């Protein structure tokens, strides 16, 4: 319908990945980052 | 005796944006093969560049 700005990019719990989210101007803009912890 | 300050500006100032587009192929778009009708007027964007 609207996607005209497609974009394209034991183990002790060995992970953090975080995809915390915040709007500014209103228009969103994703924050992130992969942490190996 | 203080006597005044100079505003110099040798060679103005230079302008400056980042190197040419990227995912702007306007050739396809307007020296395309497949075109539209009037009442059937196709629409894609440009974005990002
Ligand atoms: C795209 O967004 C507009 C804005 O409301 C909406 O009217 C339209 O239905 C959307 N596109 C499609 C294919 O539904
Ligand atoms: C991972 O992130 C990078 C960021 O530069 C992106 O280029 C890539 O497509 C993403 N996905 C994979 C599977 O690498
Ligand atoms: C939606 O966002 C606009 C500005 O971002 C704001 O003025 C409006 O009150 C918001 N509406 C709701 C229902 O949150």
């Amino acid at each position: 319908n609207n996607c005209t700005f497609e974009y394209v990019s034991q183990g002790n719990f060995k992970n953090l990945r975080e995809f915390v989210f915040k709007n500014i101007d209103g228009y969103f803009k994703i924050y992130s980052k992969h942490t190996p912890i | 005796y203080q006597t005044s300050n100079f505003r110099v500006q040798p060679t103005e100032s230079i302008v400056r944006f980042p190197n040419i587009t990227n995912l702007c192929p306007f050739g396809e778009v307007f020296n395309a093969t497949r075109f539209a009708s009037v009442y059937a007027w196709n629409r894609k964007r440009i974005s990002n560049c």
